[PDB]
């Protein structure tokens, strides 16, 4: 819980608990007992809804796909949906198992093949690569059930890189890849339908659990432009004769006059 | 067979539930957890770090670093320098660490810290009155009215930063994040206490301000934040 | 007062604040419980751990800021650089010391921060990875040059807007990082101790830059009554508790 | 009175011709609609001391800060930053001082 | 507190602010 | 249980347990042992069906909606259904968690997004605002299941205001809002269908539980006219040239003659 | 008396008339 408020009478002190220093890079400890006359207040609120586990552990949407010919593919990443990508880009390193739930409006009999990294996925339905011996697969009938399965932390390091300030190839190389793109791939999910019944919309809800965030950061203050790319200059009109005009798309509203708001 | 019943709410997928799920990839051994410095356990610990307020966010300053400071000078008469309406949805707070954490939560209840710093020469001095008009109270628009609420008076010398602790004055127990008329938080107005006297005739001083949360600040009812949008599709 | 002595070199200050300790941890060596390679790491401990002072930059009216990538800035600073090039991996904490002093007539402020994994944004438009040559400028630093529509767009130039931290996040929230402020009214230097912050025990010192030192002129530099319109800023970085492993040929060309 | 948009920062190029703009500000008339004295708003002081900042009149209640060019801006020599204060003043008479900071860009 | 899948990664949700706000020596 | 009846013989007392006073504002304690000759009667009835928990805790209907284009919206309130609004307007302050059950005749795959206060809801189906990261959402297939979820007490005070005799803005203000309308909003539920199968009728049954009623009141003795408004003058015919005639709509029946009923 | 959702708000239904009928001093 949060601490209670202590009483505070009139104080005439020579050590001001108000005059701090912003330059020292430390925040002030000034509680309202230092500025005014407080009363004892049994305060029992908790920030239990703010800890990383309950903050991120809510099973948001990570990606949508569309079964074209009873087949669709999705490479696991949080980079497509800005709302959850921002909550992740709060922190630098994150370590979490994830719990994938598939909300599909299809009807019939579907199959999900979690392709671990480094192998070839089925390039279409009724491919030979679907008969797999070791690639873990999930069968389900969308009516009567939502398929769900946990992927443990597949990291190749002690955490996930939300931001990576490095490359993967040495200096003189030519196809160097900035960012977190090479640092990790979580495989991919290949969906197919064995029947013909339902729609084609598949939503992948992923819930980070057993989270352990590592380095806080300034939350993203600009709308994204690409994935894995942390650009923010939006090039809105590529066709017209202004393509070289780059919007900014921030969220700082302006007020008409200071000292009047 | 043991008699079981499936009450309502037992074939559904609620995004915010807490269930166990079958581990795909069994026997999998995750890489060891090494000590990385800086581990965080609670986002409110982010909301307790001071962050600058864009106090000069006028239509010519947004997008420029000059939107973080306002310029004060020697005026013969008292003036209202700056007003910050305590609304954690107002673009002043909604862009700082405090506000950007609090905007994920529908309600917040606690005390705020606001640390004013004056960046000027070593010979410039002055006194400012930092007043907080409690909820239900009109915007002061006169120092004789502003000084009746929670206010402090800070000098300027050998130490430049000063903190007003906006205390938790409210009727209810929680104050809505998106400011409305029922739970409004009041205003924080900065007034010339005696002046700002620079060492020259036309000297200026540039005032900044940071906001943070006192240890007794709390939040509830996590929601989407209005401080992020997605209109395009990320490719 | 203050005095910081690492091997062979001494830093002295007179109007200095309390030294910031990034995330409350001092730089330490790699414990056996956290190590993953088998080869025995090397410990220079007196020829690598010392204050290498990079070039001085010119703080003028209208300078938007400078950022130094680490450990890339020290890649040619003595035996620390020589070990960076001759070892497959390495870890090191740093002791970053910033120095700027003007007068009792000058005014202004610098927000001196230390960003782990400062993944820079592209200078705009199409999806292009920023060039290797630009996020690895060496000790010369990188002048920020400020935002504009006329900045060059070729070769993956990094972002030049200092308000958005050159990465998309607002300035002023940068204070969540281990930082300090050089207010020419009160202090004239800033010291920051940073441990090795990375999710892996050691990684290549050339491909990956863990830290990034960023100095932004929060408030411009007024000359006041004195004909001095610019002041030099000097950055004195010192590795501390550095260790490398996996010897090999020089990764130069 | 309220000087609209003027706590603010300007930008002039080094080799700027006489008459080039720096900033555009306006004025609210205190909701009694007393106009501004025809000579005002003006510039009372500069920070280190300066001319060549004349405050012209754009059409309406919009004003503008314009370098008149009587003094030359050479950024490679000083001074480089100016802090002008603008004094709007209306008929009934209620002054308002606000400060405009002028920075001189470095034309290569 | 039962774990029905006999595995750690299958469990549900699991459960000092001075590292920031005071990182001084 | 209720108390047993005690025996009572012929009493000739000088302290009448019958002559009370209605003016003192207290009800009389006169049990039938005071007026007549009673017998001991082992009486074991309980008023267990009358306590507030079992009186209000019955999951009544709170609102209906109609999926127009696979989309409908409902702001949580008990103000639309008079039968339950009356049972609530029995008391002044009420504190309760509520358990929402959705009875939909739709077929297919529906989604409910509980939008907490202060944010923008999805203004239509296939809106971008549906991909949310933190707004708690409920997916279900209407066949094989009734979705149900508990909303704890979201109060901003120690109870809910059933009646509020105040405004939210100061005196000189112009859009002042009388009543309980500003005192609280419980968010809203946005329904959409991902398939196309079923009907459009959605019923929201809400069950107050862990109730704690606080101040009794005269039960509403007139049919309602508006919500949040506690008016009762019904303006029946707005079109015709009588619009300024206001019915009353009370439930007091008249009898032909007193002393004859 | 088991609580299957490990939470208080998830439970089922929970469980002196002189404050009225005699509010005298």
């Amino acid at each position: 819980v949060v601490p209670d408020t202590k009483p505070s009478g009139p104080q005439h002190t020579t050590k001001p608990s108000i005059l701090g220093a912003m330059e020292i890079g430390a925040s002030s400890n000034a509680t309202p007992e230092s500025t005014i006359e407080t009363r004892y207040v049994y305060n029992t609120n908790t920030n239990a809804e703010a800890d990383v586990e309950m903050f991120l552990g809510r099973s948001a949407l990570w990606g949508k796909v569309t079964l074209t010919r009873q087949y669709a593919k999705w490479e696991i990443n949080f980079q497509e949906q800005a709302h959850i990508r921002k909550k992740f880009e709060f922190f630098t390193y994150l370590r979490f198992d994830m719990e994938v739930t598939i909300v599909t409006n299809n009807k019939g009999l579907m199959q999900i093949m979690f392709v671990p990294p480094g192998i070839d996925h089925p390039e279409t339905h009724d491919d030979r690569k679907w008969d797999s011996a070791s690639n873990p697969s999930v069968f389900f009938q969308p009516k009567s059930g939502f398929p769900r399965f946990t992927i443990p932390f597949t990291g190749l390091a002690s955490a996930y890189y939300m931001f990576y300030d490095g490359y993967d190839k040495p200096k003189g190389s030519d196809n160097n890849e900035y960012g977190i793109a090479p640092t990790n791939d979580m495989g991919l999910l290949c969906f197919r339908t064995l029947d013909n019944s339902g729609g084609n919309d598949v939503k992948i809800y992923v819930k980070p659990k057993h989270i352990t965030a590592w380095v806080p950061r300034p939350p993203r203050a600009t709308q994204y432009t690409h994935k894995y790319s942390t650009n923010y200059h939006y090039k809105p009109n590529s066709s017209g004769p202004d393509e070289h005009v780059l919007k900014d798309r921030h969220f700082i509203k302006t007020r008409p006059l200071i000292s009047s708001a | 067979g043991l008699p079981t019943r499936l009450p309502s709410g037992s074939q559904q997928f609620m995004t915010t539930e807490d269930e166990q799920s079958p581990n795909i990839l069994p026997g999998f051994h995750p890489s060891k957890k090494i000590h990385i410095p800086g581990m965080i356990t609670n986002v409110m610990h982010m909301a307790r770090v001071d962050s600058f307020i864009p106090i000069n966010n006028i239509q010519g300053e947004v997008g420029k670093v000059s939107m973080y400071y306002i310029t004060v000078t020697k005026k013969t008469v008292t003036e209202r320098i700056l007003v910050l309406p305590l609304e954690m949805s107002n673009t002043l707070f909604a862009t700082t660490l405090l506000g950007e954490v609090l905007n994920y939560y529908a309600n917040w209840s606690g005390s705020i810290t606001i640390t004013f710093m004056c960046v000027c020469d070593a010979f410039s001095t002055g006194k400012f009155l930092v007043a907080y008009t409690p909820p239900g109270g009109k915007l002061p628009e006169d120092r004789k009215q502003a000084m009746l609420g929670v206010h402090i008076i800070w000098d300027l010398g050998l130490q430049s930063s000063c903190t007003i602790v906006v205390p938790w004055i409210s009727s209810g127990f929680y104050r809505r994040t998106k400011a409305d008329s029922f739970t409004h938080g009041g205003y924080v107005s900065l007034w010339y206490q005696t002046a700002f006297v620079p060492p020259v005739s036309g000297g200026t001083g540039s005032i900044l301000a940071t906001c943070s949360a006192c240890p007794d600040m709390s939040v509830r009812m996590l929601r989407d934040s209005p401080m992020m949008e997605q209109k395009n599709e990320l490719q | 007062l203050k005095q910081i002595t690492i091997g062979n070199s001494t830093i002295t200050t007179q109007d200095s604040l309390h030294t910031v300790l990034a995330y409350g941890e001092w730089p330490t060596y790699l414990s056996d419980i956290d190590a993953t390679s088998v080869d025995k790491p090397t410990h220079p401990e007196t020829s690598a751990d010392r204050f290498y002072t990079l070039d001085s930059v010119e703080w003028q009216v209208g300078s938007h800021g400078w950022w130094w990538k680490l450990p890339d800035a020290l890649k040619d600073m003595g035996v620390f650089g020589q070990n960076m090039y001759y070892h497959s991996m390495g870890r090191s904490g740093f002791i970053i010391h910033t120095q700027c002093n003007a007068t009792k007539f000058h005014s202004g402020a610098l927000i001196v921060a230390v960003i782990p994994e400062h993944q820079l944004a592209y200078v705009g438009g199409v999806k292009v990875n920023v060039g290797y040559d630009h996020t690895h400028p060496g000790q010369s630093g990188h002048q920020i040059r400020g935002p504009s529509q006329s900045n060059d767009r070729s070769g993956g130039k990094p972002d030049e807007d200092p308000l958005f931290n050159c990465n998309g996040t607002l300035l002023g929230n940068i204070t969540i990082f281990p930082h300090q402020i050089i207010n020419l009214r009160t202090n004239n230097s800033s010291t920051i101790v940073v441990p090795y912050i990375n999710c892996v025990p050691m990684d290549n010192m050339l491909k990956h830059n863990n830290l990034s030192l960023v100095i932004i002129p929060l408030v411009p530099l007024r000359p006041g009554s004195s004909g001095i319109n610019s002041v030099p800023i000097t950055v004195t970085i010192a590795p501390y508790k550095s260790e490398f492993s996996g010897a090999m040929e020089a990764q130069r060309q | 009175l309220h000087l609209i948009l003027l706590p603010a920062t300007g930008n002039v190029a080094e080799n700027s011709p006489p008459g080039t703009s720096v900033h555009k500000f306006s004025v609210k008339l205190s909701a009694s609609l007393s106009p501004v004295i025809p000579g005002f708003p003006q510039i009372v002081n500069s920070n280190p001391l300066t001319e060549a900042f004349r405050v012209n009149w754009l059409s309406g209640t919009y004003f503008e800060v314009v370098t008149t060019g009587m003094e030359q801006l050479d950024f490679e020599t000083g001074p480089n930053i100016f802090d002008l204060q603008i004094y709007v003043k209306d008929e009934v008479g209620v002054t308002d001082l606000q400060v405009l900071t002028v920075q001189v860009t470095d034309v290569n | 507190n039962i774990n029905y899948y006999k595995d750690s990664a299958s469990s549900g949700l699991s459960r000092d602010p001075s590292k920031f706000t005071q990182p001084l020596v």
